[PDB]
Parts: structure tokens; C-alpha cells; sequence
DNA sequence: ATCGGATGTATATATCTGACACGTGCCTGGAGACTAGGGAGTAATCCCCTTGGCGGTTAAAACGCGGGGGACAGCGCGTACGTGCGTTTAAGCGGTGCTAGAGCTGTCTACGACCAATTGAGCGGCCTCGGCACCGGGATTCTCGA
DNA sequence: TCGAGAATCCCGGTGCCGAGGCCGCTCAATTGGTCGTAGACAGCTCTAGCACCGCTTAAACGCACGTACGCGCTGTCCCCCGCGTTTTAACCGCCAAGGGGATTACTCCCTAGTCTCCAGGCACGTGTCAGATATATACATCCGAT
């Protein structure tokens, strides 16, 4: 189960999640490969929010999943 | 015998209650509605923030109690105990504003 | 280097000297200002925020209350008579008016 | 990010009533009070430095703005604070 | 889209108990047009410059840092909205 | 057979008279001699220029005609015609002076 | 040298003069006294501002200038003294 | 280079267009100032002076006076409408009051 | 080495009325005036540029200080002649 | 008859000239000598201010004098 | 004054929900150190200009007195406003939705600052003639006892 | 109603000094280049202001009655005004004198500028108790009746 989360940057990683797991879970996935910080990320799926505390599943992420990544900045 | 309180002193409590707390006195959405047709004449489009309207009141609602202040103490001076309206031009007149 | 303290701790004062020095120079009040303005400055604004608090804070408790409310701030303001000076075209919002009523209109 | 004075308030709050505490309004309304007198201060101190040609505001500008502005006994008080604390600044 | 009387929304009730505020204990019968004269050029002289602050900022909406600074402006100094 | 004019006739013609002059109605020494006593327990030694008390006296009269336009107002608004103290202290109170 | 009792330098027909030119046509007995203790508050709180101006300038000499700004502080702005 | 042209020259006013921009220049109130600030201002200073001169110089014609008098300038002040609003909080020196009696005032 | 606007009030004078004489308490009248009505517009076009976090003072601050400081039909009388006069020198 | 002119400079210049001459005319010599304006001088002699209109015995001007030279400028 | 029903005000108790106070993590603004250079401190110098004193004039202030008008307390009336009630009306609250635009970012072009030379406007000094202040006779105009 | 009488407009004449005109020189406003950056403009995103609907009920409103208060009148007396007479010190002119304001030059030191480092102030989240609300009960006030 794998899905790609593509980013405002115009770089695509591959992604390989559970059914299960959560939109919480991805993002500390991402600082393994990364050392992003999971906080400076806002990930949009189906033009909608997703939230920290909801599952991959709620939003029926489907395999090869084009996931736009908006990237925030801590000060402006 | 049904009761009734003498006239002026109804008036006196409500002068007490009135004078203790700090709610906003005029109804919201007239006062709102009164802003926004009289901006009306000025910019053909506005939007007016829900805090800029609140100000708005605020300032408003200061202005009117200190003028009634001094509307009282012109209708004290005159050896009244009722105000007219001479006794608000009077005191807007002492402070320079007509 | 030596440790660094903050101007503050070493004037002995809890404003932010760095942020009012950085105010007066981005005010365009005047091309140029000295050292010991900002930490003067600084003083006055502390010694007058404490002058308010007191007596909001006096004037919290005589409500039984333990926080500070717009209120009291009128209230501290409004009877102590030179912050009535300092203040007396300063409306506040949500503060409401001193309780007076002229003798006359009392019942005889 | 923003910049207000709601700590500095909170720290004297705290010395002056460590058993007191203060709302978000009371937070607005000090920090209004705080811009309204610096900006007062700052202003006067400016036109004093034009007034005598000077290119600098320094403790005595501000000083002397603080007699200009304040009342009688607060003044007086806040002018023995700063000097106080420019003595203070200096010295150490 | 189009508002017209919009100045009896200021009740008679709602001049009273604000001259209550003020500390009078009897009004007249005429203080009421009176009392909507003003706040009708009044609030009128703070609008129209709280225009033409949102307006030199090329907005369309009206802030509260144009009520205050248009406060402060008219000799009125506004707290906790906020400067 | 003395002429006598009724009382409030030469004091109207007084302000119509005083109405058109632009002269001051202070007498410059006593006016001067009260400036330097006023300023005497502030400085020990000032020198004011007679400009400056110039600009005192033009400052305090105006000051003072305005005072008495405004007092003038409450006098007739309490159905009188002489002005009397309290008149003064009202006029101070609602312009923002007597606190 | 030590001046003393100059306030009732303000004589009767002076205030009354300016009573005159204000458009009083009548006066009380007791206007004087208020009148001078007036007359000494604003004197007071205006002179008070020249010699603080004169004294931040360092010098012992208060100029028409120091008046100037003194009275522009407290919004009676005076025109023809070079302010 | 070409003959000099004044500013005040070339946008048709009389009030100086070049001090005006230095006054703007040395006053500290912004670190840049835009070229049309300074005409602008000169143009709208221009036409005030040139609005009240005219009623002072009518009211000096009024008075059978061929010049203009601070009472001839207190006159036209105060008695432009517009103008009183401007100045509503300026004494002139030298200036006196209007003629103003009220009605109750007079003998009946 | 003093400066004034003596000359050029005396220029618009004998532009508006052909004939008439200024005393010398008039003419340091006239300059008071303009010096006060100078410091007020700028300084009220120095505060909105600051408000809108600008460095520069352009015909349009101005212009909106000529709004909010001139009251009824000096305001768009002032406000035609400022732009009429910036549009003349703009054209050369 | 030859009275010496001193300025604020130091530097002492020999001047001849007449009995009946005036304050006025001395001022237009040097400017025949030297091409300085006639009115860039303050001539100090017995310590008061000479006058235009006065003439060189109204002083009482002995020969052998030390005439003090004040020069300004015009603007400050 | 005195009592007591009736009304409103204030007080003690229980719960209870959201706003305030304290932590944590981080990142930009404040602090440390050295220089260049102009702003201001400082010592002289001159002379405008403010202070003190004096003598004569007289305009203005001070005092006194008679009385007419105005402040002011008194009393009646009738009318306008406060008080209470039943009815109407829309304010207030909640929930949804949408799109207009407030706010933040990336490029870059025009625009204002800055510096060198120069000259023409305006400020300084003189100077002179006419507007203007004062004098006085003049006719007109307002007041007041009839 | 109408003269007596004081105030005021008015019409010449005469002398004075301030506004306006003239001359010069000098300094700052102008012209003309460069150059760094302020904001103009396009793109985009996410808040929130507006518009709608229904439901509950607090607020407004029209009505009716009574009472107290504003007003209008009237009578007292007292006090401020107008006029005359005596006193004084304001005022104008003149003179002596020093002091400190303004200006110039010397210099030194204090602040803007720049780079580098780091830690304290802001955003955030969380939990917990303080004021809010409801409920029941004791107490102070008002006014009608005696």
C-alpha cells in the first residue's frame, strides 16, 4: 500500500503506508527520510483539510494517490 | 389595592442598576444597520468588520452618556430636574461643537 | 566572550529596553537617539503600568474578585485623579461610568 | 509573529500583586495604555529635539517630556524612577 | 441592498437607559429627536474619515484600526480594539 | 437737573464699544509684575522677554473673553441676566476644567 | 526683588472691561474673585510649560517662543509671535 | 545645461515648490518623500492663503481700509464658516471678536 | 539669513486683490498660518504612510490628508487644485 | 598723516590719510588696495562703533593709531 | 413618626464550563565587539537687550451714594411624563454555505536618494512717499423725562 | 407724542513712519547623471462577511391613569449701576549697566554600522479552577394607612 505525496515544490516521494494508519502517522514517516519537522507540513487530499487525528482510511485514500503538500513557515 | 411605586423612584433604581454595569446599551443589529446605510453615501461598497462595528457602538454609546452627563448638570443649573432639548444645545455649545 | 545580559537586567528594569530602542529608532522621531533614552523611556512606562495595576488590582479585590476586568481599569482610572489628568479623553471599552448621582435628584 | 507587551505587563502584575491575575481584555486595554504613552512620549521628545535644532533624543529630551506630559506628583515620581534606572545602566 | 429609515431603530427606550447612564432622572418628551440628531452627525463625522482610511488603503472593509485611528482623530481615544 | 442715563444702557454701549477695539483691557505693568510672581517659584532667576509677555497677555485675554462669552450663555440659559459664580463653574465643568 | 499680592494687579474695571468685550451687560459682585483665581490657574499651568521649555534650552531667559510652544500644547495655538 | 526653471515655474503656483520639498526633507517625518508630495502641498497652501487673503482683503475694503489688519483677518476667519472650523482653537494676536450682542441682551 | 513666506504671500495677494497693503503683524500672521497648516498636513500624511508601512510620502498621503483635515468644500476645492497643479507638472 | 588699521587677523596695513576725512572714506581705500567691500568692515577705534557719516576728527584719530578691525559675514 | 405587606436586593450553596496560566520547542531579534566620523561638549567674545532707577502727566482706579431693575421666594394650575399591563415585533441565537477579498510571495521596473557645478531668486540694507492717526468743527442720531 | 442733551457719524486738514520698491551677492534650488531598492502587479490561498432559514422570548409599543413639576404670575428687597470727586501709579521718556544669547572654533567620544552568536519571546497545547448561573433564603426599602 503505497501513495505518493507530492509536494508544492514539484518533488514526488513514494510512500509506503498501512490501510490503517493515520494522517498523524505519515507525517513522522516523512522526518525519517527527510528530517522534515511533521508540524511545517499541511497536507490536502481531495481539496480538503486532513486532520491529525484522522485515519488514512476516512478520506478513502486510494493506491496512487496524488497527495498536494503545502509546505508553512514558523514566522512571516 | 394594586401596588405602585411613586414616580422617580423607578427611575432611580434603574439610574443604579444602569450605572453598575458595562453592557452595551443600543440593540446590535439596528445600530449595525444604522452604520451601514449611513456609510452608504459615501463608498458604494463596504464590509465593515464585525470589531470595527463594535467600536463604532462603544465610541457611540461613551459619547451619548458623557453628553447626558452634561445635559443634566445644564438642567440641574437651571433649577430643573426634568432636561429639554435647549439643555443639549447648551452643552454642546459650551463644548464647541455646533 | 563574556556572558550576555540583557539591558533590562542590567538597569534593573522588566520592559524590553531592546524592543523601545528598536521603536524609537523605527518611529522617524529623530535621526538619531542616545543610550540611556530608551532605558529612561522604559522606566517611565513600567513605574506608570505598575501606578494602574495597583490600583486596578485594589480595586479587583474590592469586588471580590482575583482577576483584572475592564472594569476595574475604569474604576482605578476614573478615581484616582491624575490618571484622570493623563487619561480623561480616553474612553475604554467595556468599562462603563462611575456610580453618581447628583443630590438634587435624590428623594427629599 | 506579533510583538506586545502582555509579558512585561504580566511580570510587573506578578511583583506588584503576585495574587491577582488578568484577562485578555485587560491585556488589550495595557497594551493600548503602553502604545498610547510611548507613542505621547516619543512624539514630544521629537519635537523638543527640533525645537533646539538637536539630531538626537537623549535622557534629558525624555525627561523633559516626562515633566511636559505628566502631572504633578506622577511626574515627579517617574523622574526619579528613570534617573534611578539611568544611574543604574550606567554605573553597572 | 437599499436602506432607508434605519433611524428609529434607535428605540425611545434605547435613549433612555442610556440617559440613565448619564445620571438624569427625567426627560422630556422632545429629547429623543434631539438625541437622533446627534449620533446622526456624530458617527457620521467618524465614518466618512474611517472611509477614506479604508479607502488611501484600497480595502473596500472597514477595520477596526480605521474606527480607532479615526478615534484619536476626532480628539477620542478608543481602548483595547487596538493601538 | 442732572442727566441720567437708565441702568444697562451705558453698559451695553461698553460692549459695543469694546466689541470693536482690538486694544488689550489689562494694564501691562501690574499684568507683567503678576507674571514674574507667578514664575518665581519656578525659576529664581528669569529673564522674560517682553515678547513673551506679550503673548501672555494676549493668550490670558483671550482666554478670559471666552471665558465670559461662555458664561455669559449660562447666565441667560438659567433665565438671568447677571452672570454670578456658579454660572463660571459650570462653564469650566462641561468645557473639561473644573474636574 | 521679592514681589508679593500682585494678583489683585486684575482690578475690577479690567475684569469688568473683559466682561464687556465677552458681551456680559450685567455683573455680580462676587465674579472677581473666581475670575482671578482662574486667570492664576491658566497663568500658572501656562508659564509652568515656558519655563520648563526655557529650561530644557539651558538658558535663564524665557523667549516668545517658549510661550508659543506652551500654549500650542495645550491646543490654544497663538498666531503672530512666530509660532 | 538649459536655463533653470523654478518647480513653482513649470506647475503654474507662486508658493516655493524646491522649500517646500526641502521643509519636507528636513522635518524627519519619513526617510523618502515623492516628487509630487512637495507640489501638492504647495498648491493646497497656496490656495488656503489665497482663500482667506481674499475675504481679509474684503473685509479690509469694508472697512474703508486699504490694507489688511489682524482685526480684518480675525473678521474674515471668523466669520467663513469653513474657515472657523479650521481654526476653531486659533487666537490671533491683535485679532479681537465680532460684534455679537444676544437678543435677551437688548432694551424692551 | 532668515526664511519666510512673506514674498509669496504677497504674491497671491496682489494676484487675488490687484491693490491692497499688508501690515507687518499681518504678514507674520499669514506665515504663522502657513507654518501650522504645513505641520499639520505633513504631519498627518507622516502617520498614514506609517500606518500602511510605507517609507515615502507621495501626492497620494497627501492628498488623503487634505481629506481628513479640511472640513466641507475646502477639502474638494484643495484636493482640484493639488491635482490639477501635480497633473501641470507631470505634463512637463 | 598715516593712522595704522588693525584687524581681527593680525595683519596691520599702513593707511594715509587726511585730517577732514570721514569714517566712509577710509572704508573705500582698502578696497583700492586690497578689493574688500567697504561694508565687510566694523571699524572699532577708542572702543566705539565708528559711524559712516563721521568724519576722522570727530574721534579724535592721533596719528600712530591702533585701529581695531572687526569683519562679518554676510550670513550666519 | 410608626407598622407592615409587598417588592427588590443581597447572600449562602452546588455545579460547571471555558478562559487563563504554565510548559515545551524553536527562530528570529537582541546582545557582544570594534570603527569611522560627525554631533555635540566646551572655552572665548561681542554686544543686543533686559533690569533697575527717576521725573513729570494724567488716564485710570478707588470711593461714595442714590435708586431702579433684577434676583428670588411664593403660590396656583394643568399638563406632560413616569409607572404598570397586555400585546406585538423583531432581536437574539443556532447552523449552513459561498464567494469576495485580506493577506502573503515572487519579479522587476520605475523612482527617489546622492553627488558635482552653477546660477538666478530671495534675503539684507536704504529710502521714500503716501496711508493713516489725530484735531477739530459739524451735522446727525439715540435716549429720556414730558 | 418731542425737544434737551449726550453720543456718534462725518468731513476736511496736517504731519509721521512703515510698506513697497530698488540694488547686490550669495547660497541653495536646479540640472544632470548614477544606482539601489519600494512597491506595482500578478498569482494564490484561506478567512470571514454576507445571506439565508427557523425557533424562542426579551424588548418595544400602545394604552390608561395619576401626580408632581415646569411655568406663569406676583410681591420684596437688595445690590449693582451710573455719576461725581479724590488719589495713584501707569505710562512715557530718559539714562546707566552688566549678563547671557548668539556665534565661532577646537576636539573628543558616542552612536550608527557591520558581523556573529544564542537565548528569550512567541505559538502551541493542555489542564484546572474562577466566575457564571441556578436555587433557595434572609434582609433593607417603599409607600399606603394610623
Amino acid at each position: 500500500m503505497q501513495i505518493f505525496v507530492k509536494t508544492l515544490t514539484g518533488k514526488t516521494i513514494t510512500l509506503e503506508v498501512e490501510p490503517s494508519d493515520t494522517i498523524e502517522n505519515v507525517k513522522a514517516k516523512i522526518q525519517d527520510k527527510e528530517g522534515i519537522p511533521p508540524d511545517q507540513q499541511r497536507l490536502i487530499f481531495a481539496g480538503k483539510q486532513l486532520e491529525d487525528g484522522r485515519t488514512l482510511s476516512d478520506y478513502n485514500i486510494q493506491k496512487e494517490s496524488t497527495l498536494h503538500l503545502v509546505l508553512r513557515l514558523r514566522g512571516g | 389595592k394594586p401596588h405602585r411605586y411613586r414616580p422617580g423612584t423607578v427611575a432611580l433604581r434603574e439610574i443604579r442598576r444602569y450605572q453598575k454595569s458595562t453592557e452595551l446599551l443600543i440593540r446590535k443589529l439596528p445600530f449595525q444597520r444604522l452604520v451601514r446605510e449611513i456609510a452608504q453615501d459615501f463608498k458604494t461598497d463596504l464590509r465593515f468588520q464585525s470589531s470595527a462595528v463594535m467600536a463604532l457602538q462603544e465610541a457611540s454609546e461613551a459619547y451619548l452618556v458623557a453628553l447626558f452627563e452634561d445635559t443634566n448638570l445644564c438642567a440641574i443649573h437651571a433649577k430643573r430636574v426634568t432636561i429639554m432639548p435647549k439643555d443639549i444645545q447648551l452643552a454642546r455649545r459650551i463644548r464647541g461643537e455646533r | 566572550r563574556a556572558k550576555a545580559k540583557t539591558r533590562s537586567s542590567r538597569a534593573g528594569l522588566q520592559f524590553p529596553v531592546g524592543r523601545v530602542h528598536r521603536l524609537l529608532r523605527k518611529g522617524n522621531y529623530s535621526e538619531r537617539v542616545g543610550a540611556g533614552a530608551p532605558v529612561y523611556l522604559a522606566a517611565v512606562l513600567e513605574y506608570l503600568t505598575a501606578e494602574i495595576l495597583e490600583l486596578a488590582g485594589n480595586a479587583a479585590r474590592d469586588n471580590k474578585k482575583t482577576r483584572i476586568i475592564p472594569r476595574h481599569l475604569q474604576l482605578a482610572i476614573r478615581n484616582d485623579e491624575e490618571l484622570n489628568k493623563l487619561l480623561g479623553r480616553v474612553t475604554i471599552a467595556q468599562g462603563g461610568v462611575l456610580p453618581n448621582i447628583q443630590a438634587v435628584l435624590l428623594p427629599k | 509573529r506579533k510583538e506586545s507587551y502582555s509579558v512585561y505587563v504580566y511580570k510587573v502584575l506578578k511583583q506588584v500583586h503576585p495574587d491577582t491575575g488578568i484577562s485578555s481584555k485587560a491585556m488589550g486595554i495595557m497594551n493600548s495604555f503602553v502604545n498610547d504613552i510611548f507613542e505621547r512620549i516619543a512624539g514630544e521628545a521629537s519635537r523638543l529635539a527640533h525645537y533646539n535644532k538637536r539630531s538626537t533624543i537623549t535622557s534629558r529630551e525624555i525627561q523633559t517630556a516626562v515633566r511636559l506630559l505628566l502631572p504633578g506628583e506622577l511626574a515627579k515620581h517617574a523622574v526619579s524612577e528613570g534617573t534611578k534606572a539611568v544611574t543604574k545602566y550606567t554605573s553597572a | 441592498k437599499v436602506l432607508r429609515d434605519n433611524i428609529q431603530g434607535i428605540t425611545k427606550p434605547a435613549i433612555r437607559r442610556l440617559a440613565r447612564r448619564g445620571g438624569v432622572k427625567r426627560i422630556s418628551g422632545l429629547i429623543y429627536e434631539e438625541t437622533r440628531g446627534v449620533l446622526k452627525v456624530f458617527l457620521e463625522n467618524v465614518i466618512r474619515d474611517a472611509v477614506t482610511y479604508t479607502e488611501h488603503a484600497k480595502r473596500k472593509t472597514v477595520t477596526a484600526m480605521d474606527v480607532v485611528y479615526a478615534l484619536k482623530r476626532q480628539g477620542r481615544t478608543l481602548y483595547g480594539f487596538g493601538g
